[PDB]
RNA sequence: UUAGCUAGUAGGUGGGGUAACGGCUCACCUAGGCGACGAUCCCUAGCUGGUCUGAGAGGAUGACCAGCCACACUGGAACU
RNA sequence: UACCCGCAGAAGAAGCACCGGCUAACUCCGUGCCAGCAGCCGCGGUAAUACGGAGGGUGCAAGCGUUAAUCGGAAUUACUGGGCGUAAAGCGCACGCAGGCGGUUUGUUAAGUCAGAUGUGAAAUCCCCGGGCUCAACCUGGGAACUGCAUCUGAUACUGG
């Protein structure tokens, strides 16, 4: 069953990009929306765009870089089997900081960078590289 | 100028009518002290004349390396038919950590402070083909800022 | 726990001059510096990765005078010590008394440098120290003792750290025979022909 | 009965005594509820050779802890010195 | 402010006795999994009040038996 | 390999058995020579290898190989084994330590001698 | 390749008892209680701070030092 | 007693393992599938760098080796960090209780989670910066750490209710 979309959301962005697809298209949530936020913000993805009012549809817009694709590495941390947690002192770095966690913290999703500028963390979703 | 290692020599064979017709292969390495790193697998009836197809090969089909001051950016991981490679970079002199074929060509790759670990199959050829698979896999915060767009700093 | 032995058969393994004599007939004349010793020296096998780890920490140890046990403690420290790790195990064996002996030229080898601390011919900071590894602090003076400062071989060494290249990071007083530990020596203060990180890689299995 | 005492621990013929509370039925380097400082008899010039919290000593001879006949005797090179 | 506990009764057989099932959720300490543990606590009740399936809140007191030594406090989700 | 599996049945290791078990986790046992015999070895290779049954202390009854050339060795002699095995022989697992209270050492043997109880030749 | 165990057993009332709660004990009443999150049975074993190893997570271990427990020919008992 | 001073004179003071490959280090003479070696691969049948001696050399060094034992290497029980078409490995198939997991929206809760504070986590030990024995070993001051638990105060994205 879909017990995961968060990971179908990073399926759909991991394929989209190994077929050189231009835009990629989803089921729509608050969350899968927060997280387009970040990597629209953090300069994985060109633009996002929710569209429908009963059941909403979450378009993504890839981002290729002299031919070949931008996100090199996408992976699932946190999953319904398995759920993880870290503090503000534990948060990793990805790719020695070049490549960025999506957080979820009290005070929103956001980076790994800006949870511990913030001072606290939360729960590791994803690793973008 | 151009250091050259061969790392393995290995003697093969070929049963015909009359009986065994032996062989020798030759795995070698070349690198410029930087980035340009490159192999070659050359193989004939005699070891010189194997080493040289193979540096011969070796000195086209260089690949470039992004290094750092004198190690890697970031913890890279390489594969090859046998052989996951697992490599880190390090603090200042604390050397190449490495097993076997992999120092070899990190000392042609100009590399000097790696942590390495080759699991599984360490097979010199294939081990060679996923450090050099790592080594070119590896970007640099220059271009994963072109490629995200953003600046350098903004990467931090 | 010492090498008593031949000190040139070191030299010709290794294949370069170790100074372990004193340097006033070339070690071309004493010895073929360029033969390994024994029967089968003439030849030279195509010498291993291990081979050359061990035969640099081989010359370490033997231009220092260092044994193996000792000479892993220092490899402990200077790893547990901040920063490089090669570059501190050569300023912990550059912070030995008898090579600071050595380098201000009291004595003609390190060895008797080593003999004049065994022999109670040095004191530091005033006070009498015996030992051969005593690490020497920065800021600090080192003299050759009164009775011993009459020697013949003290000023002959002298003579012979004249011939020699004058390290930066230290200070000596030749007419009182002593001297000042003004600062560890950086690594380009020293030989660039040590390639102290095979001896890393070799106590880094 | 509670009381302050001293604790031998140190190497062969260079002794270290830590000024410990400790219940007297205890042994001499054993159990203790709080080491309220040292002594060294062996103390270099330039260093410290005594060091007492005269504070939690006042503190547990209020509870009314005893004190040992050294400890009191560093009390008073203490209270002489300073 | 007193320290205090909830769970669902067991049983209720024993007079003036109740059996408490209390699930906590633990993190297993190698390989991260939060895994529910439960706990069974035999609770002393006057008048015999719980049901079972009934949530119960209990606190700590001194020891009533050998094996009670826990008095509930209220009783949420009395009914079926 | 499912989390939940490693929750109810655990990664179980791999209880190695020693192969000594006469000497019970220790280095050497002292025995008493049964019967001192010859055996012939396996197939590529061709000798008379000098092996003894021995009656351990500890009750069990054990052949071991006896090196070097030459031995003392007799029925009702006192002897230390020290584990080690003979590869070219089906079921030697010890080696006797010679020069060890009844056994002597090698007869004029000036290299590895400590491993033969050889005293040192003096000049 | 141990699946069922338990009748002072589980709980209640009252009496006794202890420095103290309490089946601790006794009478009576009730018929419970534990158990697949492993009861019971069997083998082994003093526990910890820690030590060794290991990049780490982990693995092994518990000599010396220090904290707790237990025992003092064996099996029991109480006195002060 | 440490410690110091004086005397005399190189006197009174170096061995052990190894040298076929792994594994640093080679030649000769005996020897003949014998004697024997051996951690593994394997050596030995008349030219043995592999047995035994010698010369030479290498590694350690008042120690050197062997044996036993633990971890490592071993990602070879794989949480980190493995696999299952043919190499070991998908139950013959299915329903299904317990159990594990669970679409989307709003509100609430605050259990999990996160942050902070307090108490505790004995000392020693490990680590850092120092100090003292001629140095070191050792001893020692201070600190960090003990990744834990409990309570309280908050946070509410996620999970749960
Ligand atoms: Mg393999
Ligand atoms: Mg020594
Ligand atoms: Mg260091
Ligand atoms: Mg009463
Ligand atoms: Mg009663
Ligand atoms: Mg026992
Ligand atoms: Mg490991
Ligand atoms: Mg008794
Ligand atoms: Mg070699
Ligand atoms: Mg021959
Ligand atoms: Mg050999
Ligand atoms: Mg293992
Ligand atoms: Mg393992
Ligand atoms: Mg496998
Ligand atoms: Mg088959
Ligand atoms: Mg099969
Ligand atoms: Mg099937
Ligand atoms: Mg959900
Ligand atoms: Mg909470
Ligand atoms: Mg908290
Ligand atoms: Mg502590
Ligand atoms: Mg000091
Ligand atoms: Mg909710
Ligand atoms: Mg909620």
């Amino acid at each position: 069953s879909m017990q995961d979309p968060i990971a179908d959301m990073l399926t759909r962005i991991r394929n989209g990009q190994a077929a050189n697809k231009a835009a990629v298209t989803m089921p729509s949530s608050k969350l899968k929306v927060a997280i387009a936020n970040v990597l629209k913000e953090e300069g994985f993805i060109e633009d996002f765009k929710v569209e429908g009012d009963t059941k909403p549809e979450l378009e993504l817009t890839l981002k290729y870089f002299q031919g070949k694709a931008v996100v090199e590495s996408i992976q699932r941390v946190s999953r319904p089997g398995l759920r993880i947690y870290k503090r503000k002192d534990e948060l990793p770095k990805v790719m020695a900081g070049l490549g960025i966690a999506v957080v979820s913290t009290s005070k929103g999703v956001m980076t790994d960078r800006a949870a511990r500028q913030a001072g606290l963390g939360g729960e590791i979703i994803c690793y973008v590289a | 100028e151009l250091q050259e290692k061969l790392i393995a020599v290995n003697r093969v064979s070929k049963t015909v009518k009359g009986g065994r017709i032996f062989s020798f292969t030759a795995l070698t390495v070349v690198g410029d002290g930087n980035g340009r790193v490159g192999f070659g697998y050359g193989k004939a009836r005699e070891v010189p004349a194997a080493i040289q197809k193979a540096m011969e090969k070796a000195r086209r089909n260089m690949i470039n390396v992004a290094l750092n001051n004198g190690t890697l950016q970031h913890p890279v991981k390489g594969v090859h038919t046998g052989s996951r490679v697992f490599m880190q970079p390090a603090s200042e002199g604390t050397g190449i950590i490495a097993g076997g074929a992999m120092r070899a060509v990190l000392e042609v790759a100009g590399v000097h402070n790696v942590l390495a670990k080759a699991y599984g199959s360490t097979n010199p050829i294939n081990v060679v083909r996923a450090t050099i698979d790592g080594l070119e896999n590896m970007n640099s915060p220059e271009m994963v800022a072109a490629k995200r767009g953003k600046s350098v700093e903004e990467i931090l | 726990a010492r090498y008593l032995g031949p000190k040139l058969k070191l030299s010709r393994r290794e294949g370069t001059d170790l100074f372990l004599k004193s340097g006033v007939r070339a070690i071309d004349t004493k010895c073929k510096i360029e033969q390994a010793p024994g029967q089968h020296g003439a030849r030279k096998p195509r010498l291993s990765d291990y081979g050359v780890q061990l035969r640099e920490k081989q010359k370490v140890r033997r231009i220092y005078g260092v044994l193996e046990r000792q000479f892993r403690n220092y490899y402990k420290e200077a790893a547990r010590l901040k920063g490089n790790t090669g570059e501190n195990l050569l300023a912990l064996l550059e912070g030995r008394l008898d090579n600071v002996v050595y380098r201000m030229g009291f004595g003609a080898t390190r060895a008797e440098a080593r003999q004049l601390v065994s022999h109670k011919a040095i004191m530091v900071n005033g006070r009498v120290v015996n030992i051969a590894s005593y690490q020497v602090s920065p800021n600090d003076v080192v003299s050759i003792r009164e009775k011993a400062k009459k020697q013949s071989r003290v000023k002959a060494a002298l003579e012979l750290a004249e011939q020699r290249e004058k390290p930066t990071w230290l200070e000596v007083d030749a007419g009182k025979m002593e001297g000042t530990f003004k600062r560890k020596p950086e690594r380009s203060d020293l030989s660039a022909d040590i390639n102290e990180h095979l001896i890393v890689e070799l106590y880094s299995k | 009965m509670v009381t302050i005492r001293l604790a031998r621990h140190g190497a062969k013929k260079r002794p270290f005594y830590q000024v410990v509370v400790a219940d007297s039925r205890n042994a001499r380097n054993g159990r203790f509820i709080e080491r309220v400082g040292f002594f060294n008899p062996i103390a270099s010039e330039k260093e410290e050779g005594t060091r007492l919290d005269l504070d939690r000593i006042a503190h547990w001879v209020g509870q009314g802890a005893t004190i040992s006949d050294r400890v009191a005797a560093l009390i008073k090179e203490v209270n002489k010195a300073a | 402010k007193i320290r205090t506990l909830q769970g669902r009764v067991v049983s209720d057989k024993m007079e003036k006795s109740i059996v408490v099932a209390i699930e906590r959720f633990v993190k297993h300490p190698i390989y991260g999994k939060f895994i529910k543990r439960t706990t069974k606590l035999h609770v002393h009740d006057e008048n015999n009040e719980c049901g079972i399936g009934d949530v119960v809140e209990i606190r700590e007191c001194r020891p009533l038996s050998k094996t009670k030594s826990w008095t509930l406090v209220r009783v949420v989700e009395k009914a079926v | 390999a499912t989390v939940n599996q490693l929750v109810r049945k655990p990664r179980a290791r791999k209880v190695a058995k020693s192969n000594v078990p006469a000497l019970e986790a220790c280095p050497q046992k002292r025995g008493v020579c049964t019967r001192v015999y010859t055996t012939t070895p396996k197939k590529p290779n061709s000798a008379l290898r000098k092996v003894c049954r021995v009656r351990l202390t500890n009750g069990f009854e054990v052949t071991s190989y006896i090196g070097g050339e030459g031995h003392n060795l007799q029925e009702h002699s006192v002897i230390l084994i020290r584990g080690g095995r003979v590869k070219d022989l089906p079921g030697v697992r010890y080696h006797t330590v010679r020069g060890a209270l009844d056994c002597s050492g090698v007869k004029d043997r000036k290299q590895a001698r400590s491993k033969y109880g050889v005293k040192r030749p003096k000049a």
